[PDB]
């Protein structure tokens, strides 16, 4: 329960609360307000940005339709998605959507 | 010992007639923040400076500023005026007066008018307010020179109203920190400085002013002479 | 009231003017309306207008400038070879995950 | 840019930039790129919509360029 | 800026940068410099 | 009204603790001064650590000596929380460690060479199950933190050659307090070191630095 956490946080000295002063770094000075303090015991997941980066400019194409592989297996590459064009149509950008389309 | 690097960049730009820019660049990471807030501090209330501290209108007769003035600027507006008039302080003299009693009809006031004790220069034009040719009105400034920021309790404590003494010829420093590349390491911080100042000094020579304080202070445990050699 | 007519006319010009209660015409036809213009509705307390829209718009397989009236994005009349459909069927299916019941 | 200040000039957004792609591809093939101006400024792209901003090139005489070419 | 649906602007601060500045704009009863008279913004912040 | 200050080791405590107090202030410069002695210390120090070690017979880091409870990179663990007190001229050394013991090796068990100091006599390299000769060599040089992304990684010659990360910089903490005395303030300033380097000597080579970088601004020159 709280209590026996208080009765132990007594024992170490430190006051009856999480928050203790804290003095900013570069200028030294004490923030208003005590800030709570904790051990926060913490664990790394497996999700490395080493292998996301996927930088890609140009890649072999696929056999059958002369189009660029994807999930960075070999060259990887992002594909365009349909809702993506949507969006070019709602901007009116239509030489970046004719450029993407056929020399890309 | 791979010999801290030296800025090796200065450049200075005068935007405002009291206002100047100072930029740094090639500064080590971390060493802008540290540089920056030290001579802010010192700057702004490490420079010793004279400044009016209690105004008095009327021998106390005046308790609020809601109390009407035979004058287009009310009590507060009068009282804004006369703090931002500067005062150069003789050695001599450890106090200064301003007396701004005017009999004058509809006559506009400047800083040339009202007389002043010795030692005591205006060094401006600041127009203080316009007179409507009334009843009798009379005004008093108190000046004293002090180093460092002076708060006052009491605005008003029995006929004068208390201000406190900045003390201080810089008003802003607002000094930032941006990043800068030397090289192969872009860790390095790039440091610009703002200062505005009444006008006393130019702010270079200031800035210089302050910095020397904090060198000269280190001159008994570290030697200052060595340092200057280069 | 749950919405004022002010803020439903909003930005949506008037097919027809609008004679007040006295008798004297406060605006004319065809003529787009504006957060100062909206005041007058309200002031002059006229609860029924008559605006034009896309369903009444004449042309045929194509929106006029006139009947969308103010774009809304740039709080301006919308301008010609802007696909007012795209946006509009975007609009309506973004907000509707949100929703559930 | 924000693009605002060349809209004043300019109405919808879209002759705008239409004008500043043709005037452009004009300054590219003017042979613009010694090669010793363009890293001491910028793109010539940006460098078309600066004129629009100025107004001095004038979208009706862009027009009279095509012509020319 | 606005949201092409709506003419309300979509660049408005979300979490922590309201936060601050509902935390500054709050006022006090009694404080130290109660009733000070700042002719200008950068007496002020020499005060602070 | 002139008033110059002083340095005194005074409250020495702890196995590694010193507060260095200074009797005169500016009244009102003490404060600046406390924060550029924190943050010069802990950023500007150079200290001296193994920046290489090769074993007697090893290939990789991931190998397992024969007889030997420690892991090749439990040692290479151990030698870097070594402390090492260096000569200001020596720059850079290599020092040689055999031993033929069959109980726990020791960074005292390092060949006593001039110059070379080793404040973790306690801290034990590694520890050997059984009698057998171990033998390795570590390089020592002089450096400082300069960041994580600004670090080279150094060069290897020998193919037995190891790269082992190393901490230049020894102040563990930096605590500093402000005392009014009346027209006068005494700065109250706590290091906490490995042992390495006197906590006077470091705080003057600190002041001396921040000195330095506010040499230019009285300049207002590019030298
Ligand atoms: N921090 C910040 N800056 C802004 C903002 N809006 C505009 N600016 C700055 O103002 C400058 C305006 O650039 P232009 O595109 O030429 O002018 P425009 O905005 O009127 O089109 C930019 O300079 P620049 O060429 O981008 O670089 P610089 O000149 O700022 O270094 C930009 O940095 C903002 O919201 N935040
Ligand atoms: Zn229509």
């Amino acid at each position: 329960k709280e209590e026996d956490i208080k009765s132990l946080l007594k024992i170490g000295g430190f006051a009856t609360n999480g928050q203790m002063k804290l003095f900013d770094g570069r200028t030294g000075k004490p923030f208003d307000r005590h800030v709570t303090v904790g051990y926060m015991y913490m664990l790394k997941l497996d999700h490395l940005v080493d292998d996301k980066m996927h930088a890609r400019s140009t890649g072999s194409y696929s056999l059958v339709t002369q189009q660029p592989l994807g999930g960075k297996a070999q060259f990887g590459g992002q594909r365009f998605g349909e809702m993506e064009v949507w969006a070019l149509q709602a901007y009116g950008a239509a030489y970046t959507l004719r450029e993407m389309l056929t020399v890309k | 010992l791979e010999n801290l690097l030296h800025p090796t960049n200065i450049k200075i730009d005068e935007y405002a007639k009291n206002a100047t820019k100072f930029s740094f660049e090639a500064l080590e990471r971390g060493v802008g923040y540290t540089l920056g807030f030290a001579l802010k501090q010192t700057m702004l209330y490490s420079i010793a400076g004279a400044c009016v501290t209690s105004i008095k209108i009327n021998d106390g007769k005046v308790t609020s500023l809601e109390d009407v003035i035979p004058c287009d600027e009310t009590v507060a507006d009068i009282i804004l005026n006369v703090k931002s008039l500067s005062v150069t302080l003789a050695e001599d003299v450890e106090t200064g007066t301003i007396t701004f009693e005017l009999s004058g009809s509809e006559e506009e006031i400047f800083s040339e008018e009202a007389k002043l004790s010795e030692g005591l220069a205006i060094t401006e034009e600041v127009f203080i307010c316009s007179y409507n040719g009334g009843k009798k009105l009379k005004i008093e400034a108190k000046v004293e020179k002090g180093v460092g920021f002076r708060p006052a309790q009491d605005n008003f404590k029995d006929g004068e109203f208390l201000l406190d003494a900045t003390f201080s010829p810089v008003v802003f420093c607002d000094f930032e920190i941006k990043d800068a590349r030397v090289g192969r390491r872009t860790d390095l911080d790039k440091l610009e400085l703002n200062i505005k100042t009444n006008g006393n000094v130019n702010c270079e020579e200031a800035l210089r002013l302050a910095a020397t304080k904090i060198q000269n202070q280190l001159r008994n445990i570290v030697d200052i002479e060595e340092i200057n050699k280069g | 009231v749950k919405v004022p007519l002010v803020e439903r006319a909003l930005g949506r010009t008037l097919a027809a003017d609008v004679v007040t209660e006295k008798g004297v015409v406060l605006l004319e036809a065809g003529t787009l309306l504006d957060e100062n213009l909206v005041e007058l509705l309200d002031d002059n307390g006229i609860d029924m207008i008559k605006v034009r829209s896309p369903i009444t718009c004449k042309t045929r397989r194509g929106l006029c400038a006139k009947c969308y009236g103010r774009d809304l994005a740039r709080e301006r009349q919308v301008n010609v070879g802007e696909s007012v459909g795209v946006i509009a069927a975007q609009s309506i299916g973004e907000p509707g995950t949100q929703l559930t019941m | 840019v924000t693009v605002e200040d060349c809209l004043d000039k300019v109405e919808t957004r879209f002759d705008l930039v239409v004008l500043a792609s043709m005037r452009a591809n004009k300054i590219l093939k003017n042979g613009y790129s010694e090669s010793m101006e363009n890293e001491k400024k910028e793109k010539a792209t940006v460098v078309a919509l600066r004129e629009i901003a100025e107004s001095e090139i004038t979208s009706e005489q862009i027009l009279r360029n095509e012509i020319e070419g | 800026i606005l949201s092409p649906a709506s003419g309300q602007p979509i660049i408005t601060p979300t979490q922590d940068i309201v936060l601050g500045l509902y935390y500054i704009t709050r006022e006090k009863e009694g404080a130290r410099g109660e009733g000070k008279l700042f002719s200008s913004y950068e007496d002020v912040s020499r005060a602070y | 009204l002139e008033f110059v200050p002083n340095i005194q080791l005074k409250e020495d405590l702890g196995a590694f603790s010193y507060k260095v107090q200074l009797s005169p202030v500016e009244k009102g410069m003490a404060h600046i001064l406390g924060n550029s002695i924190r943050r010069v210390l802990l950023s500007s120090l150079s200290g001296a650590s193994i920046i290489k070690v090769n074993i007697a017979n090893v290939l990789h880091e991931y190998s397992t000596l024969e007889d030997v409870k420690e892991d090749v990179v439990e040692i290479v663990s151990n030698l870097k929380k070594v402390a090492i007190k260096l000569d200001t001229g020596i720059d850079r050394l290599d020092l040689e460690l055999s031993v033929n013991k069959s109980g726990v090796v020791s960074a005292g068990d390092f060949k006593t060479t001039q110059g070379v100091e080793i404040i973790n006599k306690d801290q034990p390299i590694a520890t050997l199950t059984n009698q057998r000769a171990f033998s390795l060599t570590a390089t020592v040089s002089v450096g400082r933190n300069v960041g994580i992304l600004s670090a080279i990684p150094t060069e290897l010659e020998r193919v037995g050659d190891i790269a082992v990360d190393a901490d230049f910089n020894p102040i563990k903490r930096v605590a500093f307090e402000v005392f009014d005395n009346g027209d006068s303030e005494t700065l109250e300033v706590f290091v906490k070191t490995n042992g390495t380097i006197e906590p006077l000597a470091a705080v003057t080579k600190a002041l001396e630095y921040f000195c330095e970088q506010i040499s230019v601004f009285v300049s207002l020159r590019v030298p």
